RNA sequence: CGGUGGAACACAGUGGAGCCUUGUCCUCCGGGUUAAUGUCGCUUUUGGCAUUGGCCCCUGCUCCUGAGAGAAGAAAUAUACUGGGGAACCAGUCUUUACCGACCGUUGUUAUCAGAAAUUCACGGAGUUCGGCCUAGGUCGGACUCCGAUGGGAACGGCAACGGUUGUUCCGUUUGACUUGUCG
C-alpha cells in the first residue's frame, strides 16, 4: 500500500527575489520595432546580418563578450523572454546573475508575453544581446528605457536580514 | 492509490536545524558578496568553510536540500559558485561551468527543453 | 599556486589566519615606524607607502553590521524574542541555544583561568573543537 | 587487557586415528636484460609484435610470546592516502637499502523518494575504428571513450563475514613434593 508523507527541505530563502524579474509594461509598442529590425536583418545574408548591427546570439559569446574582453561599448543591451515554453531553465536562472558582476552598463529586458515564441524558433535560441554605441535604434531605447523598463537591484543594495523559508515535498512510500 | 493526509504541524527541532542551516548559508553569502563587491578575493577560503560545515550538518541530520542550493554550492570543495571562472555551451557537448579549484558542474541542456526538477514541478510543492 | 591552497578547506583557513597575525605584526612594526598613534592615520598610511601588505589587513569597521544585526535577528527569530515577553520559555530556548549555531557571535570573555584573557570581547569566524576564535 | 614459567632456535613441541583435492622439491601477478623461432616495413643491418628458457626485485630494530617505539628527501609546499587537532600531532588503510608499481578474491547490504540506473544489468546523445548492402560517405551491427539536472553518492567507493599461506579437524601430557595403602 502506498503512503504520501510531506517532507520539510529548507529553499533558498531569496532566489524568489533573485529572480523579480524587472516590471515591464507597455511592451506591444516595442516589440513591432524589434521584430521589424530583427526580420530586416535576417532577409538578406547572413553576413549582412552582423555587418551593420553587432549582436550576438549564442550564449558562449555571450559570456565571452562579458568576460571583459571589450571594455570600450559601456551601454549594452540584453533581450530574454521568460513566460515562455521551450525554453532552458538552466540558463535562465544564470542569465540575469552573471550581467550583475559585469562592469559594463548591461541592461536587461524581460520579454512577457508567452505567445512570443517566434524569436526563439527563428534567430537562434530566444536572447539577443547588442551594442547601443553610434547606431540609430538607440534614439529610441534611451526614450523607454527610463519610463517603465528600469532595471535596479534592491536586494544587494543595502543590509537586510532575510527571513527563511522551509518548504515540504510529496514523498510516495510503498509498504 | 493510498491515503490522503496533509499535516501542518511542523516539528521545533527541524525548524531549528534548517534555521541553522540557513543562518550559515546567508553568512557565508553575505560574506562573499560584501567581499566581492569591494575588492579581490581576500578571505575566500572563509566563508566556504561554512557551506562545509553546512553540509556536514546535512550529513547528521540526515536533511535534504532544493537543487538550488546544492547547484549554487559545490560538490568537492563545496564553495559558492557566484563568481565562477568559465561559462561554455554547445563545445561539442550540452554545458560546461568551470571554477576556480577544477572541479565543473555541467547539465545536460542540449538534450530537450522543457525539464524540470522534481521540487520544480505544478503541484509536488507547498510553500512554507 | 591558488589551486594549491583550496585544495582542503582548513589548511587554507589555517593559512589565512597565519596570515592575519603575521600581518598584523607586519602592521604593528610599520606603525611604530610611523610614530602615529591615530589608527585612521596609520591605514591612510599603509594605503600610501605599502599596497601589498594592506591587501591582507582585516576590516572590524565593515565586521560589525555585516554580522552583528545578522546575528541578533537571528536570535530574534529563531527564540520568538518578540514584543510579547510575557509568552516565554526559558528551557526550550535554551535547548534551541544547544541546537543553533555559534558561528558569527558576538561572544565575552568574562572568567577565566588565566587573568589576561578576560575583558575580551569578538565576532565568530570559525567554531573549534577546543579553541574559540574571536 | 594480553602472554610466559608446556615446547628443546620451525624439530608447525611430539604421537595416534579419520577424510580428501592423497601434502605438486609448484606459480606471486608483475617489470628489466640476454638467447632462439615466425610474421611485417628499411636492406652491412635495424625497428615493432607473440612464444619458450635462464637471471635479477626489498625479514627497518629488540624480543620465545604478548608488545614496544624509529623515519616516510626513490613525484610536492601540509612530507603515501583519508578525516579531524591550536600545534607538536592522533586514528585507520599501508610501505620501508624497494634505486618499477601493486589497497587480494567471494557474498550481502546502502531502507523510501528522486533519477535512466544503488552496483562495473540495461537505456539516450556525440566521436573514432572495422564488417555487410551500397558509393556525393545514407542506413545496420560489434568494440572503446566522454556526458546525462536527482539524491551523502555513480566512485569496481563505504560497511560486515569467510583464507589460498608449509592440507583440515579431533584426542592426550611434557607439572610436581611430602603422608598413607597395595604390588615386586
Ligand atoms: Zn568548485
Amino acid at each position: 500500500k502506498r503512503r504520501q508523507v510531506y517532507k520539510p527541505v529548507l529553499d533558498n530563502p531569496f532566489t524568489n527575489e533573485a529572480h523579480m524579474w524587472p516590471r515591464v509594461h507597455d511592451q506591444p509598442l516595442i516589440w513591432q520595432l524589434l521584430q521589424s529590425s530583427i526580420i530586416n536583418k535576417l532577409i538578406h545574408i547572413q553576413s549582412k546580418e552582423n555587418y551593420p548591427w553587432e549582436l550576438y546570439t549564442d550564449f558562449n559569446e555571450i559570456v565571452q563578450y562579458l568576460s571583459g574582453a571589450h571594455g570600450n561599448s559601456d551601454p549594452v543591451c540584453l533581450f530574454v523572454c521568460n513566460k515562455d515554453p521551450d525554453v532552458p531553465l538552466v540558463l535562465l536562472q544564470q542569465i540575469p546573475l552573471l550581467c550583475y558582476m559585469a562592469p559594463m552598463t548591461v541592461k536587461l529586458v524581460q520579454l512577457p508575453k508567452s505567445a512570443m515564441d517566434t524569436f526563439k524558433s527563428v534567430s537562434k535560441y530566444g536572447m539577443l544581446l547588442l551594442r547601443c554605441d553610434d547606431r540609430v535604434d538607440k534614439k529610441f531605447v534611451s526614450q523607454i528605457q527610463k519610463n517603465v523598463d528600469l532595471l535596479q537591484f534592491p536586494w544587494l543594495n543595502a543590509i537586510k536580514y532575510r527571513p527563511t523559508s522551509v518548504k515540504l515535498l510529496k514523498t510516495t512510500v510503498p509498504i | 492509490n493510498g491515503t490522503l493526509l496533509v499535516p501542518p504541524p511542523r516539528t521545533i527541532a527541524n525548524q531549528d536545524h534548517f534555521h541553522r542551516l540557513n543562518y550559515l548559508y546567508q553568512i557565508s553569502a553575505y560574506q562573499t558578496r560584501a567581499r566581492q563587491k569591494a575588492r579581490t578575493d581576500a578571505h575566500t577560503p572563509l566563508a566556504r568553510n561554512y557551506i562545509k560545515s553546512m553540509d556536514l550538518i546535512s550529513k547528521k541530520t540526515k536533511t535534504s536540500l532544493l537543487p538550488t542550493i546544492k547547484r549554487t554550492i559545490c560538490k568537492k570543495c563545496h564553495r559558492l559558485l557566484w563568481t565562477p571562472k568559465k561559462l561554455e555551451i554547445t563545445s561539442d557537448g550540452a554545458l560546461s561551468v568551470m571554477c576556480g579549484c577544477g572541479t565543473v558542474k555541467r547539465f545536460n541542456i542540449g538534450a530537450d527543453p522543457n525539464y524540470r526538477t522534481y521540487s520544480e514541478r505544478e503541484g509536488n510543492l507547498l510553500n512554507s | 599556486d591558488y589551486q594549491r591552497i583550496n585544495k582542503n578547506s582548513k589548511i587554507a583557513l589555517r593559512e589565512y589566519i597565519n596570515n592575519c597575525k603575521k600581518n598584523t605584526k607586519k602592521c604593528l612594526k610599520l606603525a611604530y615606524e610611523n610614530k602615529i598613534t591615530d589608527k585612521e592615520d596609520l591605514l591612510h598610511y599603509i594605503e600610501e607607502k605599502h599596497p601589498t601588505i594592506y591587501e591582507s589587513l582585516p576590516q572590524y569597521v565593515d565586521f560589525v553590521p555585516m554580522y552583528k544585526e545578522l546575528w541578533i535577528n537571528y536570535i530574534k527569530e529563531l527564540l520568538n524574542i518578540t514584543k510579547n515577553l510575557k509568552t516565554f520559555n526559558g528551557s526550550l530556548a535554551l535547548l534551541k541555544l544547544s541546537m543553533a549555531d555559534y558561528n558569527g557571535a558576538l561572544l565575552r570573555v568574562t572568567k577565566s583561568k588565566n587573568k589576561t584573557l578576560i575583558g575580551l570581547q569578538g565576532i565568530v569566524i570559525w567554531d573549534s573543537q577546543k579553541f574559540f576564535i574571536m
